[PDB]
């Protein structure tokens, strides 16, 4: 299936009492893999098969590296609330990752945000910035100004993060490529007066990733369908379900290449 | 751009010596490299930004400190005869950027001696032009010779008329061993000026070869009957005949 | 990562051109560097590839490639101001600088009109010159170990156009004359022995 | 531009009374990332709960889950109470009991 990779951090300037002022996360797919913050100053595993298969060196190494970007995204922050002459608290945010896909192909991705909106967005493809006003604007000039440096970006998306993706996604296979098969039932329900109500409901499944939905007689899909969100159950599965409200109903469902249909 | 001290040093084993380094060019990382003939650049210690530091691949015997953004020193508590080695300060505007080069400084050259005692100046001379060159090619070399000292702490510059040059000139960049077996071998440095003829035959010019020693400090004892052999130049010259 | 491998040492002529190569074997990649250390001086960069391709400065150009896991540095129209050690070094994945061990490049001036031979030289208050010959001429050793000789050194006479080679020998032995002064080497036919 | 979180709760497995199941609270989509979050049993904070880190959505927002073992009955009322700069009091959200 699709997996990812993704590191984020948040920054947080003048934080209250209790928050700290930078926290560093990385996930596979759903799950945290790693943590940092300005409190703790170490990075550590989120993931015991993360723990198991990496030595001290990794930890280490890594606690020093993201010191340096914890001043980094402090400072950084502080220009930008200069350059919008804010004061107060704000948050600065990045996320930077990949994805190996089903059919093989990858993606990249690089994001800033500020205050928790898009701010810059990186296109490893032309090697640059979008910027979402002027103030990011001012930014892009001042980073698309060093080529090295994009490059190295593009090589780190394309080439390296695919890399640790694929070395990380060995280390929890057992966690991350295993199935749990979709437990599904509908209920049926008069509800106000003359009205009709059809759930569908799945529990038990991972991957989160399910497809959900109502068909009538077989071929039309069903206008109206409430969706629930996919949550976390808290035993590593998921659950969700759609609904709707004299011809037939039926509920289909995908899941890791499994199709199921339950009728009514 | 990166400045570090002190360019030379000798010290006896057992003694302490802080090496400092400093930057002004607002980076965050610094480090600690040693450079050993033969063999690729090695990492100290290194200082990924203010307020943090952490070992490299060579850290025992070293300690270091990172005192503010500029300042990154480098700490020999207990100096070892393996440390005699040339240093190098480096710093990055960042380190986990891959485009990010270093900036070195100049280097520092420690010498570590279980003794002082071998410690020597160079003796310099001068060889004036042979007459069989001069009647052959029409040009005349000088040769200076500067032997017998140590450590390996010289710079060898021609000075003509008072002004040092550099045209004509070729100093040895390496040299060579007086007693190769000897592990505490003495030293040996050659050069040559070359000039037309007609130069050299201008009795009005002078013609000198000088050396800077770097050698003991004033806090250095001595008390050897022989002249202490301190920091100095020692010169040698020749007039036009 | 692991190792770095460039060659100990380049010698080329004046004027031509040089590719010094850099292989890595590392634990990931985010770039590889050239830089150039003068003797006696600190290194300075010379460039920086991560990706596929050939960048040029100046008279230098870096290439890079990826699959074969290999970089060299190319000198055209080479200088004698050339001659200094090239230095490779790969960030591995977690930042971490790999050396190689550095490569020292050699120039050899051209030499228009060779005209080898040995002076003597007297003190000012002795030593023995061979000089002028031509740059495929090697400069031995001594045996007899109160015989020092040095490395060939190429001087650069400039408001003459002319380089010219040179070697140096002296002792302090009685038997030691400036005939013999370069037994070991293996010099000129024609080089010029002034009586 | 602040972002008032979802809060949902539910049980781990579908829900009958007298049967240990795992109460799920799920707080998402906020933003700014100061948040509290307490389980509550008839009004009362419930000691023992658990919880993740905070974790990171690619909207920027941010999303928690705190969760404890219980035994549901019909006369026991759950309910998850969350405080964010968004609200002027804090949000208590009633479970639905599966309903
Ligand atoms: C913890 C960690 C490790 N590697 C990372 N690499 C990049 N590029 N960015 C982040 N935030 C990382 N975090
Ligand atoms: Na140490
Ligand atoms: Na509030």
């Amino acid at each position: 299936r699709t997996h990812s990779l993704r590191y984020f951090r948040l920054g947080v300037s003048d934080p209250i009492h209790g928050v700290p002022e930078f926290i560093s996360v990385g996930y596979v797919d759903s799950h945290p893999i790693t943590t940092y913050d300005s409190v703790t100053r170490q990075k550590e595993p989120r993931a015991p098969w993360m723990a198991e298969n990496l030595a001290p060196d990794h930890w280490e190494r890594y606690t020093q590296l993201l010191r340096g970007w914890q001043q980094m995204f402090k400072v950084e922050l502080k220009r930008l609330q200069r350059h919008y002459n804010h004061s107060g608290s704000h948050t600065y945010q990045r996320m930077i990752g990949c994805e190996l896909l089903e059919d093989g192909s990858t993606t990249g991705f690089l994001q800033y945000a500020y205050d928790g909106q898009d701010f810059l967005i990186f296109n490893k493809d032309t090697l640059s910035w979008l910027a979402v006003d002027n103030v990011a604007h001012t930014i892009k000039q001042a980073w698309e100004a060093n080529q090295h440096e994009l490059l190295y970006q593009k090589n780190w998306l394309e080439e390296e993060c695919i890399a640790w993706l694929k070395r990380f996604l060995e280390y929890g296979k057992d966690t991350l490529q295993r199935t749990e098969p979709p437990l599904v039932r509908v209920n049926r329900k008069e509800t106000f007066p003359g009205v009709t109500a059809l759930f569908c409901k799945a529990h038990g499944f991972y991957p989160p990733e399910i497809y959900m939905t109502w068909m009538k007689n077989g071929e039309e899909i069903v206008q109206e369908i409430d969706y629930g969100d996919i949550l976390p159950s808290g035993d590593g599965t998921y659950q969700a379900w759609a609904s709707i409200e004299s011809n037939l109903y039926s509920c289909h469902v995908e899941h890791s290449g499994v199709h199921m249909v339950l009728q009514v | 751009g990166v400045t570090q001290t002190p360019k030379f040093q000798v010290l006896k084993t057992g003694q302490s010596m802080t090496l400092q380094c400093a930057q002004d060019m607002n980076h965050n990382s610094m480090y600690w490299y040693r450079q050993d003939p033969g063999m690729g650049l090695r990492l100290i210690y290194y200082s990924a930004s203010e307020g943090t530091t952490d070992k490299g691949e060579v850290p025992n015997g070293y300690n270091v400190s990172r005192l503010n953004k500029r300042e990154f020193s480098l700490r020999l508590e207990s100096a070892a005869p393996s440390q005699t080695s040339v240093y190098f300060c480096a710093s990055s505007v960042w380190t986990g950027e891959g485009s990010g080069e270093l900036f070195f400084g100049e280097g520092s050259r420690l010498t570590v001696l279980e003794d002082l005692k071998n410690v020597f100046p160079p003796e310099v001379a001068v060889f004036e032009p042979s007459e069989a060159e001069i009647s052959h090619t029409q040009k005349a070399t000088l040769v200076c010779l500067a032997t017998g000292f140590y450590p390996d702490h010289v710079e060898l510059s021609w000075w003509v008329n008072g002004k040092e040059v550099h045209s004509g000139v070729c100093t040895d960049p390496q040299p060579l061993k007086e007693q190769p077996a000897l592990n505490d071998s003495r030293y040996a440095l050659s050069s040559r000026l070359r000039v037309s003829a007609t130069f050299w035959q201008n009795p009005r010019n002078h013609f000198r070869c000088q050396v800077q020693f770097y050698g003991l400090s004033e806090n250095d004892e001595w008390t050897q009957d022989r002249a202490k052999p301190v920091t100095q130049i020692v010169s040698a010259e020749a007039w036009g005949r | 990562g692991q190792n770095i491998d460039q060659p100990t040492e380049m010698t080329a002529t004046e004027g031509a051109i040089v590719q010094i190569n850099c292989t890595y074997q590392t634990s990931g990649f985010n770039g590889l560097f050239w830089y150039q250390q003068h003797a006696g001086e600190a290194p300075t960069f010379l460039s920086y590839n991560v990706l596929d391709g050939l960048e040029e400065k100046g008279r230098f150009s870096s290439f890079l490639s990826r699959s074969k896991g290999y970089s060299y540095l190319l000198l055209k129209e080479l200088q004698m101001k050339d001659s200094a050690s090239y230095l490779c070094a790969v960030k591995d994945s977690n930042y971490q600088l790999i050396w190689g061990a550095g490569t020292k490049l050699i120039i050899k001036p051209d030499i228009q009109n060779p005209d080898p031979a040995v002076y003597q030289l007297r003190d000012s208050k002795s030593v023995c010159l061979f000089t002028d010959f031509d740059s495929q001429t090697n400069v031995s050793q001594s045996k007899d170990s109160d015989v020092y000789i040095t490395d060939k050194c190429v001087l650069d006479m400039r408001s003459m156009d002319f380089k010219s080679n040179s070697a140096v020998a002296w002792s302090n032995k009685s038997d030691f004359a400036c005939a013999n002064a370069f037994n070991n080497s293996i010099i000129p036919e024609d080089t010029f022995f002034p009586s | 531009i602040q972002r008032t979180p979802k809060i949902q709760v539910y049980s781990r497995h579908p829900a009958e009374n007298g049967k240990s199941n795992f109460l799920n609270c799920y707080v998402s989509g906020f933003h700014p990332s100061d948040i509290e979050v307490d389980l509550l049993k008839n009004g009362e904070r419930i000691e023992k709960v658990e919880h993740s880190d905070l974790s990171f959505s690619k909207d920027w927002s941010f999303y928690l889950l705190y969760y404890t073992e219980f035994t549901p009955t019909e006369k026991d009322e759950y309910a998850c109470r969350v405080n964010h700069v968004t609200l002027s009091q804090p949000k208590i959200v009633k479970w639905d009991r599966d309903m």
